[PDB]
């Protein structure tokens, strides 16, 4: 999920945008 | 640069990218 | 949530928002 | 500048985008 993608690995703006309301 | 976003830093990034509505 | 971006946290935010080209 | 806007105060995505190459 988001913690694996952004915390364990490095994520992009577009990936973060996938989790917006 | 440390590009990892964990905990409060991830939450700030999400508020930054998404706006006040925030996120799920 | 601390929404201030200083030092390395600002530089990370800029690499996040802008991409590799980065910024000035 | 950007440190006054984002570090002293709180800045938005759009403000950061103003400083992109």
């Amino acid at each position: 999920g988001i913690v694996e993608q952004c915390c364990t690995s490095i994520c992009s703006l577009y990936q973060l945008e996938n989790y917006c309301n | 640069v440390n590009q990892h976003l964990c905990g409060s830093h991830l939450v700030e990034a999400l508020y930054l990218v998404c706006g006040e509505r925030g996120f799920f």
